[PDB]
């Protein structure tokens, strides 16, 4: 009975963009895993086709980290607004377990077609 | 009494080596086997037959004048 | 300095594992045998093969470093010999 | 009943014999890998929920082919039905039925899984990891079922021990091709799961000994083409069996089949990088972590270990000749030389020197010193050797004769003996008797001791568990301090000691320390930080008193290794030897009440105190390569400041090049040391202390995860178990908090005092009885599956 991921992982909005300082203000649904050694985001979700750079200021605010993303992963979900066709992205270096838990959370807590 | 047996076995193999019996590989190997058997033994009767067996090796040579050495 | 040059010329960059330098270039072989049985399987007869090469016998000694002839190593005469036997052979060509 | 049997057989038309009375299930006692939000661990439970039916063969013969039917709710039935008809075409998938039957008065859905085996690989893994001499059962059944051995073989004496029965390795090797087939088949399972979009955790509970996968009761589905099978616990728990069973031997043959002859590799091929990547792609295609074929490109120590493991596995494929020093021809003053320029480690790959000088002009003292130390030139000048007295690979002979060394009987003090006998000693029936003597040896002693380095085997360790063990062991050396020192700060005990083969001929270590200046020593030390220097260690026949006729030997290592390990571990170790009150007790005298202070420290706040001691069968000649690399690494950890990463890696390379797998000249002949450790370097005792600590902690972890996890009472210990599993098989990074807590836990409940290979532990009785801390059983199991040796009761 090896269950995939007990407890769900919530989301918070964040910034992304195509290159260098293209992260405009706020464009991405960052699914983040909070560890008390620092908030460590896992996944990015967007309606923007190709985002390879993402941006988040550190806790002190004097620095601001850039993160890289995978090629887009297509899906479509049913919501009140009808069908919405979105792209999910993963930070390079992401192990298979984080992908598994984030997809489990999405496919369980979000309607998909 | 076996302590005396082991001590004299030690001395006998010592004198055998100093007689350069080691130059015959098989002879020295057998003598070493006999010595290692005596020291590890636990019964006195087996020790006697082993020590006389390895002493026959000394007595078969002609480099130790026994009659002078047996001065009583 | 003749054979080793041939092999090192054949390397892609010049590097060859050390363990094959005496396997291909050394002009002498010595074999140590513990008993006649294993001697039959490796060094029977006046010449044998090993390492993709043919070797020819010239000299045999025992633990006492004394000459022993090839006729002397039989099954029945075996218990009369020291048995870390040394046999040296030359690379035949 | 009859209709139930007729329906389970269904269209298959088999001869199902009901090995379970009526329509009742059959509770079996099987091992599982569980991770819920409450309980986690690899432990053996009791399985309900299944009725079994063994198939019958033509002449009423019974074959290991079982039709397992599972009874559960409707939700799981639908969930598995809708995802079974997605991946039905993958050969790795067992055929399902998904029927419904009128059990009693109500309709119940049943899922009939057809043609499995009696045991899944979980049973094999748990049997070969957690072994007991008197509780084999399942291991015997598996081992006899697949025609590996016969039942009368189990009537042999000490059949299960590697040491005095060197045939048991052959028996396990007959089960080997099945595991290769299982991996080669689970790769297509992973690929199909990717193609059809399924996400979940593969466990080695649901895979038969054929390789077919038959359970989808925890799986979820997504868009096809992007599936992420979580092969993390699976491979991690399956690692040791691959090298214990030698499951890659088929690659040694042409076309990957044992019937055909071996592949004849080119002798001059030294770089097998492409083959390493090929095998990694073939068998572990979906292992997330990156792989470096050559350990030079590693990011830090942990990646060094993680790559070295797979290299240890893959090194059993390539011919033994392509491992060792790499020679190149260099001319000096127009004279062509033969000098070592690189090395091919079984575990580290290929390492090339950076400061190789071609077409030099003159050889300073350091250059002559180096070019006279490595075995490259001595090997290239000698004649080929073939020795039938042992099995380990041989190189050459430097001389024209093989010298034979013996031992002397030892002298007798008759005066003291007579004085003792006159004092009522050495008489019959005395509790005091002579049991210590100076034994003698024949002309074959050292060559009869090298076949004890024969007992070492290429070993893989469970990699994630090993990484966590490294992290936890790192704390036991936290109070200490060290780092590099210049040539002026070395302190040498005695200068009148031998140097080695190619130096003893001319002088003693005094001469070499006092001939070359401090600047030259510093230059050599800096040279060793960006090259490799193979050496020759002489093997020597000890002459001392002992209680058993064993020709114990010692190793005189060469002098370059002496300086270039002294300048480093001297400051590392002088801190350890002068510190009191720590688990490592080396350097503290027993006099002036020291022994009492040691014991009082051991009994530090132990709740239910009991004492336990052990002794390893052959500590020095069986230590697997990985654990020695781990010891060197956790000793080199104290250099976070003084050197860069490449310098650390090259220091470790030189250590493993002249202490682990080097050339020993025994009786005027060069032989390659398969592994083990050499007593006679500067860091044998402390490395053995590290190894002892590592074995103790891994035994503790293996014990705590073998527990059921539901009968466990204290909530703190249950949370500890869950988080420990999570940190082992579900975290890619280190967690300082949890390792701190776990170290505190062991130090509170399981206290050790360590000296070289010997240990004394004070432990809590209740925790041991409940399986919360390690006992003699778990420790023996750990030695069995991580040292290839079975410890008996006479050593503990
Ligand atoms: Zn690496
Ligand atoms: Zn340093």
């Amino acid at each position: 009975n090896n269950e995939l991921s007990p407890v769900a992982l919530r989301q918070m909005s964040c910034a992304a963009g195509t290159t260098q300082t293209a992260c405009t203000d706020d464009n991405a649904l960052a699914y983040y895993n909070t560890t008390k050694g620092g908030r460590f985001v896992l996944a990015l979700l967007s309606d923007l086709q190709d985002l390879k750079w993402a941006r988040f200021p550190k806790s002190d605010g004097t620095g601001t980290i850039y993160t890289e993303l995978e090629p887009p992963c297509r899906f479509v979900t049913d919501t009140p607004k009808g069908p919405k066709v979105k792209y999910l992205y993963f930070i390079k270096g992401l192990n298979n377990l984080n992908r598994g838990m984030v997809l489990g959370s999405l496919a369980a807590t979000v309607r998909l077609q | 009494k076996m302590s005396d047996v082991k001590c004299t076995s030690v001395v006998l193999l010592s004198v055998l080596q100093q007689l350069r019996v080691e130059s015959s590989s098989k002879l020295w190997a057998q003598c070493v086997q006999l010595h290692n058997d005596i020291l590890l033994a636990k019964d006195t009767t087996e020790a006697f037959e082993k020590m006389v067996s390895l002493l026959s090796v000394l007595l078969s040579m002609q480099g130790a004048v026994d009659i002078n050495k047996l001065c009583e | 300095n003749d054979a080793l040059n041939n092999i090192i010329n054949n390397a892609r960059d010049g590097c060859v594992p050390l363990n094959i330098i005496p396997l291909t270039t050394a002009a002498k072989l010595m074999v140590v045998i513990p008993d006649y049985n294993t001697y039959k399987n490796t060094c029977d007869g006046t010449t044998f093969t090993y390492a993709s090469a043919l070797w020819e016998i010239q000299q045999v000694v025992d633990a006492d470093s004394k000459i022993v002839q090839l006729s002397e190593i039989s099954m029945d005469n075996s218990p009369n010999l020291a048995w870390p036997l040394i046999v040296t052979a030359l690379r035949a060509n | 009943a009859q209709s139930f049997l007729n329906r389970v057989c269904g269209v298959s038309a088999a001869r199902l014999t009901p090995c379970g009375t009526g329509t009742s299930t059959d509770v079996v006692y099987r091992a599982f890998d569980i991770y819920n939000d409450k309980v986690a661990g690899f432990a053996k439970f009791l399985k309900t929920n299944c009725c079994r039916f063994q198939e019958k063969d033509e002449d009423d013969n019974l074959i290991d082919s079982y039709f397992v039917v599972k009874r559960h709710t409707f939700s799981n039935y639908q969930h598995e039905e809708t995802i079974y008809n997605l991946l039905k075409d993958c050969p790795a998938v067992a055929k399902h039925d998904f029927f419904k039957f009128r059990i009693d008065g109500d309709m119940v859905p049943h899922i009939s899984r057809q043609r499995l085996t009696k045991y899944t690989m979980a049973d094999l893994v748990y049997a070969l990891r957690h072994f007991d001499e008197g509780n084999c059962d399942t291991l015997k059944e598996i081992l006899v079922t697949y025609n590996c051995c016969d039942d009368d073989y189990f009537n042999k004496k000490d059949w299960y021990d590697f040491v005095e029965n060197p045939d048991i390795l052959r028996v396990y090797a007959n089960l080997g091709e099945r595991v290769r087939q299982a991996l080669l088949k689970t790769v297509q399972f992973c690929d199909a799961m990717r193609n059809a979009g399924i996400v979940g955790v593969l466990t080695l509970d649901n895979q038969d000994l054929n390789g077919n996968w038959y359970d989808f009761g925890d799986f979820i589905q997504t868009t096809p083409g992007s599936g992420v099978p979580v092969v993390d616990s699976y491979y991690s728990l399956l690692m040791p069996i691959l090298t214990l069973t030698r499951a890659l031997t088929a690659e040694s043959h042409v076309d990957t089949d044992l019937t055909k002859p071996y592949i004849k590799w080119d002798l001059l091929k030294y770089d097998f990088t492409e083959e390493r990547l090929k095998l990694f792609d073939r068998y572990f295609k979906y292992w997330d972590q990156t792989y470096h074929p050559n350990c030079v490109n590693c990011l830090d120590d942990r990646c060094i270990l993680h790559c070295a493991n797979f290299n240890v596995l893959f090194s059993t494929v390539f011919p033994p000749t392509s491992f060792g020093p790499l020679v190149r021809k260099i001319f000096v003053d127009g004279v062509p030389f033969v000098v070592s320029t690189g090395y091919h480690f079984r575990e580290l790959g290929v390492v090339h020197n950076q400061d190789v000088n071609l077409h030099s002009s003159r050889l300073s003292f350091k250059e002559l010193l180096v070019y006279a130390a490595d075995p490259a030139m001595h090997a290239a000048s000698g004649n080929l050797l073939l020795d039938k007295r042992t099995t380990c690979f041989s190189v050459a002979a430097l001389t024209n004769n093989v010298a034979f060394q013996t031992v002397k009987p030892g002298n007798f003090n008759k005066d003291f003996y007579d004085f003792a006998v006159s004092k009522g000693f050495f008489k019959e029936g005395s509790s005091v008797e002579l049991k210590h003597f100076f034994f003698a040896q024949d002309g074959n002693a050292a060559i009869s001791d090298y076949d004890y380095y024969r007992y070492n085997l290429p070993t893989m360790c469970d990699i994630r568990q090993l990484l966590f063990v490294v992290e936890v062991v790192d704390k036991y050396f936290d109070c200490y301090d060290g780092g590099c020192i210049n040539a002026n700060q070395v302190i040498v005990n005695n200068l009148d000691k031998s140097a080695g083969f190619p130096f003893n001929k001319w002088g003693k270590a005094r001469l070499y320390y006092d001939s070359m200046s401090y600047e030259d020593q510093d230059a050599l030390f800096a040279y060793t930080k960006r090259n490799v220097i193979p050496t020759i260690t002489q093997m020597n026949l000890k002459y001392a008193i002992s209680a058993k006729n064993r020709a114990r030997t010692v190793a005189g290592v060469s002098i370059c290794s002496t300086m270039t390990n002294r300048q480093f571990h001297q400051k590392l170790l002088k801190s350890i030897a002068a510190t009191r009150g720590a688990t490592v007790v080396i350097g503290t005298s027993k006099f002036y009440g020291g022994w009492h202070n040691m014991l009082k420290t051991v009994y530090s706040d132990v709740e239910n105190p009991h004492l336990m001691g052990w002794d390893y069968p052959k500590c020095d000649r069986a230590m697997p390569n990985m654990l020695r690399i781990m010891a060197s690494l956790v000793l080199a950890r104290k250099h976070t400041t003084c050197c860069s990463l490449s310098h650390r890696f090259y220091r470790l390379a030189n250590e493993c090049a002249q202490v682990l797998s080097e050339m020993v000249m025994c009786g005027g002949s060069l032989y390659v040391k398969p592994g083990g450790t050499s007593s006679g370097d500067a860091t044998t005792a402390y490395a053995n202390s590290v190894f002892n600590i590592c074995q103790a902690v891994t035994a503790n972890v293996n014990a705590l995860l073998s527990t059921d996890g539901n009968k466990i009472a204290d909530k703190y210990v249950r949370n500890l178990q869950h988080r420990l599993y999570e940190c082992l098989y579900r975290n890619r990074d280190v967690d300082t908090d949890f390792v701190n807590e776990f170290y505190a836990y062991l130090r509170k409940h399981f206290s050790m005092m360590i000296l070289s290979d010997d240990a004394v532990v004070c432990f809590n009785s209740t925790y041991a009885s409940q399986g919360l801390v390690a006992s003699i059983k778990n420790f023996k199991s750990v030695l069995y599956y991580q040292n290839n040796v079975f410890m008996s009761e006479a050593k503990c």
